[PDB]
């Protein structure tokens, strides 16, 4: 939530 | 049923029970018996009695000659390395000392020594002791240089391709280019004598190096050059290595059609010749899981990594760098798979094991920690985001801060400022800053990551889309820069549908970000115009959730050799 | 945006507000205005002002000539029947009385009345008043069989194909065969005078008449004969009807390859000409959901029936037999889909609504109550098992005991003892007696159910195998006849594998029975195997139900007419 | 669920 997955 | 055991096993247990008295005469036994006596000592838990003999190069060289039970020898050797005895260092030192001694001898003893070094260094590289396998391979390469004959010129290329493999897994990329230049030196002088040497393995090692170094543009060129050199007479290990490395390099170039066939053929070859419980098959499974983790296939990527880890947890049971690599690869895949659920207990456990192994066997200033401590940090913030306690959130966010900055320093020292992995750590730091309520420099981190991602990898790319998605999420949620998040969200979705269509996993997050963006700037006629698109995405993921398990996706005999290679070559 | 009303619509409201003074002059308006004045009376809720004019045949014949607004007339008419005025009975009787007064008149008027009787009787047949549409068509047929002119036999069959449709939906099958025999009397005589009338709609009715009596071998005989007469120049309504009935007859013959191409074409063919909010399109969906429920495509079968009901709940008002048939079909599918879950609240509401409509409009001794009472009784016996109260369990089973035996008598009286529906009611009594602690009666019902299903249908069939598993479950779980349940469980699975493969949802109740079969007698090696097979069935079951909804499965223009028929005929 | 659905 609130963002996408970390690179 | 109580089937009586054979006289072989009965005498094995009787000789072991009288090992101390007859330890000298066991060393004169045939090769197949000696391994069984030694594996019985390992099974009986007598590692310290067994480690007294594996530390001798002559005894271990005869143990290595039993290639049928190498899966048992790897587990035994890993048990000894965890037992507290540094067998790998002792064997490499003994081999190097003996080579320095017998360098000034005839070519027959040097041939025997190079064969012993080949099997021993190949075992240590298969076991994961790359720092302890360079010494063996450097000794073999040194033995190749005293005489400039045809066979030494031929085997110097073998020493320089195995020396390149134990320097990409050890993250000695600065020495890798020098090793490859030396390899070209011997290869060119061999080609001058009207005898070309096949360059598939060496160019595959360059592919692995430049993908790890994140020189994707040149890694693709070198995997093309590698697969132009795949023949039918090559060993299956070399072919599998080239195919899996080219599959890894085709993913980062964003050509997700040929890489499917390459990794399928590689997994089929690994499961055919070697088996389902072989470390090489586990390596192919890790690369296949990398493929699935990249293109939206998370639910099977986590399954293949579990299959890959279970192979390495048996062949290399204990603190090994291969088990650590499997753990850190699986932890990121479980991070992605459980990202929607937000529950990270298996993923954090596997991420901690990866760091718990690497910090034990490798120095604290080594590059493989950068790929490990980052992954755990990605979990630690996501646990901190998904927890209610303020003190726990603050402590875990600070821990993730330490891990991200340490990983960024490792990547900056190894690769440099302008590289893909440094931008990965910059984007992770930006997400973490957005999580720690420090929005001022999160934006600086995000543009810093984007200006390196879109420069090296092109303006339109997967990771550029992911970073601009993070930037848009930072803008439209709390920073309240609503006039800038719209174009970034459009860029994210445009890049996502360019390669993965409307089935991309991040589309849900960027659509919810668009809903939040449009719920505060008017334009209420578009909130539901994107909500129904979100519903379409939800039903698309519901329909696409049921896919056959990736383990049997390769099936049996899907294609044949010298056919997938040719299709890949002509598809350019 | 506050768009002003049209002067037409504004003048509708002014005339309707002065209806009583000008009720005589509205009858002399153009048909497009006259329907709109009458539709506004319904919208205003003045059903008594509106219903006092629809009771007149001449006035209703004028509002039947507005063909585009039939979706509103079908909704005003249904609201009138629910309102308490018997306009369908009056118009059928007013036409028949007026029709009998021109028997000695000239053939010019005698052909105008048949035109009136086809748009009126065809409306009542479309609206679901089969007992009243039959009275209209019998008067139209009487007009055709007085003067023996060349055109009259061309229309006497056209009555006898619609007179046969209003008797199939009314379950007058014993008059249905007499109608088809009467149809060939004018069909043969017309063929003598150099004119082969198209036997496509007439033969399609027997594809529904004989399917209703479960003469599947006889129905498929006329299924082929119907589609051999399909021509591209035929009306789409005639063509769509044959494809639905052919699909219904093909599925019950345990052949699915030929059935899917017919109904999916029919769903598209009805959605193209008619639309997505037409009674005929909803008729295809119920026949399309008949395919999906039988071929175990159950997850999307509920949506098709729900889509069919939503069309009929809008066009056909509150209490209609077409809404009721959609309710009793959706309730059974919701029973089947939610059988694994065990929750029956939407399914029972639909099943209770279907009987609440049929009992209101049809007599209590009518055959359509057999299917509606059966569907609710299957739901009632499964609610009481899932709940924990013993008093409720001993009452709902007896409440479901009333319905099955009431349903069985309706099937036994009409279809006879030796028929699939009668045997299919025995199998439900087999389930019923098992759950009522009367174990010995459940066996003799299942044996009687199989010996009839096995006889007419054959050895390998969907219906017979589905009841073997119930008999196998009876011999296994409670009466401890483990020596006989072993062959029955394998027999049910073998037939299920033959027609459905490993994707059949009833294998879970068969594999779980096999696990219980060996845990009380021995041979624990097969328990691990069958648990693995149950495990193998479990993840294979989660591979195909996630396909998209069947409404868009037909897509747009997948195939063409006069080609689906040929593809079906060659195979 | 000791049996199958109703026919
Ligand atoms: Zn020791």
């Amino acid at each position: 939530l609130t963002r996408n997955k970390g690179p | 049923e109580w089937i009586p055991e054979t006289l072989y096993n009965t005498a094995i247990s009787a000789v072991v029970d009288n090992y101390i008295r007859s330890r000298r005469d066991i060393r004169s036994l045939p090769e197949n018996i000696q391994f069984d006596v030694y594996y019985k000592l390992y099974q009986q838990g007598r590692l310290c009695q067994l480690g007294s003999e594996f530390c001798e190069l002559e005894v271990f060289a005869k143990v290595l000659r039993a290639l049928d039970k190498r899966h048992l020898l790897h587990h035994c050797f890993q048990a000894l390395m965890d037992h507290g005895v540094k067998v790998a260092s002792v064997l490499a030192y003994s081999f190097s000392r003996r080579c320095s001694y017998i360098a000034e001898s005839d070519a027959a003893v040097k041939e025997k020594a190079i064969q012993v070094g080949f099997v021993l260094g190949g075992f240590l590289s298969d076991a994961g002791w790359y720092s302890d396998a360079e010494k063996v391979f450097l000794s073999c390469l040194q033995l190749c240089t005293l005489h400039d004959e045809m066979l030494h010129w031929f085997r110097a290329v073998e020493c320089c391709v195995r020396l390149l493999h134990v320097r990409n897994g050890n993250c000695k990329y600065h020495l890798g280019e020098e090793t490859f230049k030396l390899a070209q030196t011997y290869m060119d002088k061999l080609s001058k004598h009207g005898q070309q040497a096949n360059k598939a393995a060496l160019y595959g090692e360059l592919c692995a190096l430049l993908f790890a170094k994140s020189h994707y543009d040149e890694a693709y060129k070198w995997c093309i050059e590698a697969m132009k050199e795949i023949t039918a007479g090559l060993p299956v290990k070399v072919v599998v290595d080239v195919l899996r490395q080219a599959s890894k390099a085709c993913v980062v170039k964003r050509e997700f059609k040929k890489a499917e066939q390459l990794i399928k053929h590689a997994v089929y070859l690994a499961r055919d010749h070697f088996g389902s419980k072989h470390p090489k098959y586990s390596d192919t499974l890790l690369d296949y899981g990398f493929y699935l983790l990249n293109v939206d296939n998370i639910c099977q990527s986590v399954a293949i990594y579990q299959a890959a880890l279970d192979i390495r947890q048996s062949v290399f049971g204990g603190k090994n760098i291969h088990v650590a690599t499997a753990h850190e690869d699986l932890a990121y895949s479980s991070y992605v798979h459980q990202y929607s659920s937000g529950k990270f207990d298996n993923a954090l456990f596997h991420a901690e094991r990866a760091i718990g192994i690497i910090t034990h066997i490798l120095p604290e200033d080594h590059l493989l920690l950068a790929s490990s401590k980052r992954v755990k940090a990605l979990i630690l913030e996501e646990i901190a985001i998904d927890c209610h306690n303020k003190e726990t959130e603050q402590r875990l966010l600070q821990e993730a801060h330490d891990l991200h900055l340490s990983s960024l320093q490792l990547a900056k020292k190894a690769f440099g400022e302008f590289n893909v992995q440094t931008a990965k750590h910059y984007g992770n730091l930006g997400r973490l800053y957005q999580s720690m309520r420090k929005f001022k420099e999160a934006e600086e981190m995000h543009i810093k990551a984007i200006q390196i991602k879109e420069q090296l990898l092109g303006q339109e790319d997967y990771e550029v889309a992911l970073s601009v998605g993070h930037l848009a999420s930072l803008y439209n949620y709390d920073m309240n820069q609503y006039e800038n998040a719209e174009k970034l969200y459009l860029r994210s979705i445009a890049i996502g549908k360019k390669l993965f269509g409307e089935g991309y996993s991040g589309l849900e997050y960027d659509y919810r970000g668009l809903i939040k963006l449009y719920n505060s700037i008017g334009n209420y006629e578009k909130v539901f115009e994107y909500h129904n698109v979100l519903s379409n995405w939800n039903r698309l993921r519901d329909r696409q959730y049921s896919v056959t398990d990736a383990l049997e996706d390769v099936s049996t005999s899907p294609q044949s050799t010298e056919e997938v290679v040719q299709s890949f070559l002509i598809s350019q």
